[PDB]
Order: structure tokens, then sequence, then C-alpha cells
RNA sequence: AGUUCUAUUGUGUUAGCAUGGUUUCG
RNA sequence: GGAAGUGUGUUUCAAAGAAAAAAAA
RNA sequence: AUAAGAAUUAAAUCUUAAAAACAAUUCGUUAAGCAAAGAAGUAGAAAAUAAGA
RNA sequence: UAAUACAGGGUUGAACUGUGGGUUAGUUUCAAUGCCCAAGGCAGAGCACUGGAUUGGAUACCCAGGGAACUGUGCUCCCAUUAAUAAGAAUCA
RNA sequence: AACUAGUCUUAAACACACCGCUCGUCACGUAACA
RNA sequence: CGGUACGAAGUCGAAACAAGGUAGUUGAUGGUGAACCAGUGGCUGAACAAAAAA
């Protein structure tokens, strides 16, 4: 969470991680969504 | 699926020929026939009908006349409450809190069944038989594999065939895309449920 | 509703002052200002929290100032703790 | 389930119209397995404000009627819709009868302590 | 009373003082800490007046 | 700097006072048995005052505003404009034959000046009514305007 | 604003003209 | 703690209604 | 329906109004 | 063009205009979509969250 | 947040019951706004944009207008993600 | 109703103390990853 | 390729810290030489102003 939340805050995850939340710039999910 | 849902809703809606609470012949004789009809279950509300059904199950499975806390009677009442909430959800599909209540009550019924299994095995079998619910056994601890695990949802599956099973739908098991009549391609998040054998 | 005041054997300025008092104690101007413009729900949460925290303090200090003014007007002295076991008997 | 319904007819409403409306309501009650218990007239009463009933006019009072009935809960929506559709009726309200504070029992000395 | 649609949960002492009725320090819990007494040593703070230290016996 | 409405002054048809006001079937603007109410609508930029005969189904008789009294632009925001409008209303009421009036308004700001002008110029006030017509439904049933300065 | 008002003004004008013609 | 009943419901979903800012019509 | 009155259950006006300011009489 | 309405720190865009049906103000009537203003003390059980500066 | 319909939870009592629980993944019901999709579509207000000003200058703050978004058993859980600083036992009258 | 000197309260990422602290594009060389 | 870290201080503005002179920041967005701006919903890690009682 320290380095993990730091990556979230600086936005690496925003770019590199798929999101079932979608958005027009973020990567999307083409498979049914489930909590991981 | 739709026909099974309609059958369940109709069966829940069926009103037997009886009165509410515990009125009997002498109690109802004093009143006039119109007021006795008002007392009858046909005029009664869904809560009163539900209470009448729970009372009948209790009288079936009770230790003595006022026994309502014995694990058998608790199992019967929890099953009745689960069925009533399932019907209510089928009607008010937008009532989210009742789904949470249903999950809580499923867990409670599971614990009651687990307790009764160890406490009295013959009575556990008899209660499951009378209630027409799956007689799950707790001889050894359950499994961490969902393909083998117990299903409190699947319990009382005789009433509802749509609460039995479902195909895997995650990652490699996700349903594949299909082109609809309108000409657009749609992917289902779940596999359409097939009637179980 | 709309407050109605009758200007009879009194000053129009006095009646206007009474109407102003009614408006202030009913918060009419506050509501008009609130509805003149859009208030977001979070802003409303903060405002209501602030008011609920603030006004009781104002009421208590108003009571304190009223007591201070009464004591100054009537030349009252500071109290001493009532000593128990005092016979409280008349010197007669 | 017992219920009490209060209706406020306008001056344009007649005894024949009142009888017709009550007959329709009793028909609905019987359809839903109920039974009308009592009917009473609470007299002419002025409204606290002028009732502007659209496409009917403006009124400054009404005749108040009450009827109590036991019926299945499913009948209430139909009864309310019928009363709303009725033209003469100015205002209506149906409630669940209560054990103590109901017009069947708590009907006298509501204002006079002694 | 008004309907704010929820409450706020500030963390800082400043905002808590602003948004709470009082932030008066309460008596210590007898199950957690001892009661304050007149014999407790005073804080080790140099006496200063307008930023100047007043440290002289004469 | 005529102190009046320029266009009404220019188009004045011979200057008969109250020439354009419809009259009763008896040929009178005001009956000897009529009551009068001054409705004041105040705002940041202007105040609109309307004298209305209550007997004739609350019918407007005449009105005044910043333009009518001859005040333009930023000057319409000051208390001088409100007092001038009040003076104009009082003087016209005196001319017509109106002495006692009932005051009504929605916003109370910029109304003290009109009341003071009425009292100074002899337009007696019999009652005062503040009709704010506050919302009785909510606060954002219709989303109000955006707050200035973000 | 300046769209609904204009549209309704035109609608009222057209309605009045049609009713006068009829 | 749990089950049943009991008195109460500013909880969640609900057909319709009373009122009201705003806009609208004359 | 608006505004009023009291020998009344009475009268009056009436289905939108408003087109300088300041005065005289 | 112009005044008035509106607005602004002040202006302007904008609307009406030449006797007015909808620029703006007052009065009636419906119509439309929309819906926590008013009614609950985060206070009072002894009930207490973090050594220090 | 009036009444009505259907369901909870909480509180109080009687009865029943008799260690029947505390925590919880190879678990899944729900969950602001935005975005994708679908609906409708001009009550209000309102991105982008247009033009009226201030500014050396503004692609803004101010004004007028505005076809993006504002009501969904869908897709769906990113977050300064919802009553707080995880849940339970013990210490207090 | 305004200003200076105080004096008091509040806020502060200022403490060389607002002539403070402080953000970014562009330009400019040495490098790692890709 | 786009981005990134070090040295240098050059041009352009002044976005934040005071109500920082339009409160800040956050989720997903739209727009823009740059910091950024606008709407919407969140938070406070923000201010200003702020009731006697009829």
């Amino acid at each position: 969470c320290s380095d993990r939340k730091r990556k979230i805050l600086n936005g690496t995850e925003y770019i590199r991680r798929k999101s079932s939340h979608r958005g027009r710039i973020k990567r999307g999910s083409q498979a049914p969504a489930f909590k991981r | 699926y739709i026909e099974a849902e309609k059958e369940f809703l109709n069966e829940r809606a069926q009103v037997p020929d009886a009165y509410i609470e515990r009125w009997h012949g002498e109690d109802l004789s004093k009143l006039s026939p119109a007021l006795r009809r008002c007392l009858h279950l046909r005029c009664a509300s869904s809560k009163e009908l539900h209470s009448w059904r729970k009372l009948q199950l209790c009288r079936l499975l009770q230790r003595r006349p006022f026994d309502t806390g014995s694990p058998a009677v608790q199992l019967a009442c929890l099953t009745e409450k689960i069925l009533n909430v399932r019907a209510h959800l089928l009607r008010h599909f937008r009532d989210q809190q009742k789904k949470k209540v249903l999950s809580i009550w499923l867990s409670r019924r599971h614990r009651v069944m687990k307790y009764l299994y160890r406490v009295d095995f013959n009575l556990y079998k008899y209660v499951c038989q009378q209630l027409r619910i799956k007689c799950v056994r707790f001889a050894i601890p359950d499994s961490r594999d969902r393909q083998r695990a117990i299903s409190p949802i699947a319990v009382d599956g005789d009433r509802c065939k749509f609460l039995i099973r479902q195909k895997l739908w995650k990652a490699r098991f996700r349903p594949r895309q299909l082109k609809q009549v309108d000409g657009k391609v749609v992917r289902f998040t779940r596999h359409p449920m097939e009637q179980p054998s | 509703m709309s407050c109605h005041r009758h200007v009879f054997r009194a000053a129009p300025a006095a009646v206007f002052a009474s109407v102003q008092r009614w408006g202030r104690r009913n918060n009419v101007h506050k509501l008009t200002l609130l509805v003149q413009t859009y208030e977001k729900p979070c802003v409303k949460r903060t405002r209501i929290a602030e008011e609920k925290a603030y006004y009781p303090r104002w009421f208590y200090l108003r009571y304190a100032t009223e007591v201070i003014r009464y004591s100054l007007k009537h030349h009252l002295r500071l109290g001493q703790a009532l000593d128990p076991n005092d016979d409280q008997r008349l010197d007669a | 389930v017992f219920y009490e319904t209060f209706v406020l007819f306008s001056k344009r409403v007649q005894r024949a119209d009142i009888r017709q409306l009550l007959k329709q309501q009793e028909a609905l009650i019987t359809k839903h397995h109920g039974s009308m218990l009592a009917v009473r007239d609470l007299g002419w009463r002025k409204t606290a404000f002028r009732v502007i009933k659209p496409r009917q006019g403006i009124f400054w009072f009404g005749r108040l009627f009450y009827f109590s009935f036991g019926a299945n809960p499913a009948a209430i929506t139909e009864m309310s819709q019928s009363l709303q559709s009725t033209n003469g009726v100015l205002r209506h309200a149906t409630v669940r009868m209560k054990k103590r504070h109901n017009l069947m029992t708590y009907n006298h000395h509501i204002h006079a302590r002694d | 009373a008004p309907f704010p649609r929820g409450i706020v949960k500030p963390r800082s002492a400043k905002v808590r003082a602003i948004l709470n009725l009082s932030v008066e320090q309460r008596q210590p819990n007898p199950l957690r800490a001892p009661r304050k007494s007149l014999l407790d040593p005073p804080p080790c703070v140099a006496p200063l007046e307008k930023g100047n230290p007043k440290l002289d016996r004469q | 700097t005529l102190g009046g409405h320029p266009r009404r002054f220019k188009l004045m048809g011979g200057r008969p006072e109250f020439h354009h006001v419809d009259r009763n079937k008896n040929g009178h603007i005001i009956e000897p048995t009529d009551k009068f109410q001054v409705v004041i609508t105040t705002s940041k930029n202007n105040v609109h005052a309307q004298v209305v005969n209550k007997s004739r189904a609350y019918r407007t008789i005449f009105g005044s505003f910043a333009g009518n009294v001859g005040i333009r632009k930023q000057a319409q925001q000051g208390t001088q404009c409100a007092y001038r409008i009040g003076q104009n209303i009082a003087r016209k009421c005196r001319r017509l034959g109106i002495s006692q009036v009932e005051i009504k308004f929605r916003r109370i700001m910029r109304v003290n000046q009109l009341l003071q002008a009425f009292t100074a110029h002899g337009l007696g006030v019999t009652a005062i009514a503040h009709e704010p017509r506050l919302p009785k439904c909510g606060q954002n049933a219709t989303k109000p305007r955006k707050r200035r300065r973000v | 604003g300046r769209s609904k008002v204009l549209i309704r003004r035109l609608k009222e004008r057209a309605k009045k003209e049609a009713e006068k013609k009829a």
C-alpha cells in the first residue's frame, strides 16, 4: 500500500491497469467483472 | 426460468381456507358472518398469511404446543422466511436491503442445520424430508472448491429449480459473443441458465 | 406565510421594524439567498454542521450577557458557596 | 384488514351521486372479499382554504362523509383510483383503522375533557 | 431540524474545533491514564516575552 | 435631465394627466369608495412600484420605476433611487386623490426608503405585508443559477 | 432563455393567425 | 445471541396526492 | 368573483391592468 | 438609431418599443417537468482515543 | 420524511431454546459521479463552443446563448469509496 | 469610511521571515529503461 | 517513439501556500503553449458571514 498507493497516486496504475470502471482513456475490460 | 418464477409466485400467492392468528370456531361464532369473512385469510395481508404458514409448520415440527425455538422449528421458520423474502424480491427487484437480509438468513439457516445434524440425526433427516429441502450432511468439514462446496442457496431447490447451479463464467469460462437479430454483437456476463437434470 | 401588520396609533417605522424582526426570526432572507443560487450537497452538509455547532454557543453567551447586564443594573454581588449545616435561623 | 375512508364531496354532489359512489365502493369491497362496516355523515365543513379543483372550479367548503370497511389489502389501490377519478369528490383519504383512535370507538368527548 | 444528507468526519484539531460544539479536554479515563495532580512537574519551557527569553534572577 | 421618462414625455398626447387610463362605466378613474395597495418589487438594480385599486379587482392604476423617475444605470442601485420612486408614488397618489394605502412586497431590501418617502410626503400607510412566497417543496427542485466566481 | 421564448412566441403568433383565419 | 408472538415505526422498494420554486397562458 | 356597508338575504365594480415629472383648481 | 427592462466594479450582448397579449412589473387561470423549506440537541453514563515539545 | 402496499432492522416483554461463536477466500449481493450502452428529449440549469466586456495577453474568473451529462432490476466499483481511527473479549456503579 | 503606530484574535507550505516560499511548458547537455 | 532522472540557469507567464487575490484537492471527463480552466459528484487536507421568544 505504501509503494502500491504511491504508484496509484503517481498514476502508473491509471495507465497500465485495466478498469471495469472504463473511462475514455483507461483500458477497458472485455470479460465479466468480479472482485479479485 | 420465467415459467418456474411464475409457478413459485402463484404458489406463494395461493390462499388456503383458514383464518388468521389462532381464531377458532367458538371465537368466530360470536361475530357476524360478514365480520368472520373479514377475519378469514382471504382478507388477510401477506404478513398474516406468512405467519399462518409458519404456525402450521411449527405445529408440524414442534416439540410441544409452544415450542418455537427448538432447532427443527427454527429451521422451518427460517425456510418460510427465506421463501417469503424471495417472493418479495421477485416483486420488488429493486429492494436491495432485502437481498442482504436474505443472505444473512441463509447463513443462519445453514448454521441451524449444522447444529441439528450433530444434535439429532434422525430428526434432522425427518425435518429435511418434511420440508422437501436438501439433506446436507456435515460428517466432514466442507471444501474450499466451489464445485464441491455446500450451497445454502441450492437448498430448498425442489421449490425453485433456478436456484440449483450455474456454469463457470470467469476468464476462460466467460460466455462468447453472439450477434443478435438487430445486427449488434453482445456478450453475456453470465451463461443463460439451463434447466438442471 | 406573509406577515400582516396594522399601522394603527403607531409609527410606520415601528411597524416596519416589527416586520423586519419577523423576517429575521423566520430566516426569510436566508432562504431567499439560498434559493437564488445553486448549493451543492457537500456545501450544504458543511454549512449545516457549522450552524448546528455554532448556534448553541451563541445562545449560551447571550444568556450569560443577559445575566451580566441584570447584575450590573441591580448592583448584585458575587455569590459564595452555600455553607451547609447553617441553621438558617431568624435573628428574632 | 380494516380501513376507514374519508371523502369530501362538493356542493354540486347530490344524494344520488353519493349513493352511486358508495355502491361502487361496496362492489369493490365485495370483489376483494371484504365487507362494509359503517357509513356516517360528518356534516358540512368549510375548507381551511379555497379548493381549486382543475376542470371543475373553485370551492370554499364541502360535505364530509366517512365509511369503514374490512377488505383485502389489494382493494385499496383500486378504491383510491376510483375515488380520484370521480368528479364530485374534492378530497379523499383512506387509512388503516386503529384499535383506540378510530371513529368507530373514539367518537365522543374528543374535545371535552369533562 | 435540517436534513444535510449525511455527516462530516474531519480529522484535524482545527476543523474539529470549528465543527464541534466543544473540544474541551475531558477528565482522564481511570482505566487508561492516571488523574492529573498538582504535584505533576511543569512542562520544560523557557519563559519568553514577545520572543525574548526572560532568564535572569536579578 | 427632465426628471421623467423621456419617451412618455415625448409622446405625451397634449399632457392630460391620466389620459391613457381606462375608466369605469361612470367615467371616473377612482370611485370615492375605493381602497388602494402599493406593491413594491425590489432588486439590486431596480424597484418597481405599482399602485392598484382593490375595489376594481386589484387593477393597476399607475406605476413608477427608476427609468420613470429619471435614474439610469449604476445610479439605480442606490437608496436615492428608492427614495425618489417612493416620492413619485406619494405625489401621484396625492394628485389622484389617494391618501391611505396598504403596502405589500416580496423582498424587504430597498423598501425602507419608499416607506420613509411615503411618510414624509403624507402617503399614509394602513398596513404592511411581506409576501416572500418561499419554496415549500425543496431547495433544488429546479436547479437554481450557478454561484458567481465559481 | 432565448430559444424557448422565441419558439413559444412564434407558436402563439401562428395560433392567433390561424384562429383569426378560422 | 437465535425462533414465535406482542406495541411502535423520519429504514428500503411502492400505484396514486396535497403543496411548492421555476417556466408557461391570458 | 374584488371592495365595502349594516333596516338585513345590502350596495357597488366587474371576465386582465398599466403609456413623463412636477403643479394649479 | 434611440430610451426602458436586464446585468455589471462600471459596461456591453440580449428583449420590448411607438399605445401594450406577454421585453420587465401587478392580477387570474390552468398546463408542463421537477421535489428533505418546515418536524430529530453527534451535548447529560463516571463513558473519557494518542508520554513530549 | 402524509396516507396506502410489500418487506427489514432496532427497542420492550412472555415463551421457547441450551456454547448453537468471534474472525473470515478458490465466495459474491449491494454501492456517488463520470465514461460505454439504452432510453427519452426540450420545466430548470448547464461542458465544448459562439460573442459582450477586463487584461500587454488571456484559450478564465464577469454577462447572454448553449444539441455534452441530470431519473435505467445494464455495463458497472476508479476514488479525499460512504457513521469516523477493522471486528470480538476484559477492565468501570 | 478609509491610513500609521501599536495591542488582540485567527491562518500559514513564510523563519535570510511576502523584496518570502513556489508551479510548469519551451530551450539546454549527461544518462537509464523502453 | 512517447515518457523518466541528473547539471544549468535562460524565455514565457504566476498555478499553490493569507479569503494567495476565482478555496483547495479528488473520481472519470471536455478544452487549452505552459502552469491550468469549465461542468458534475465527492471530501476538508477551506474560508467569509452567522438567530434569544413568539
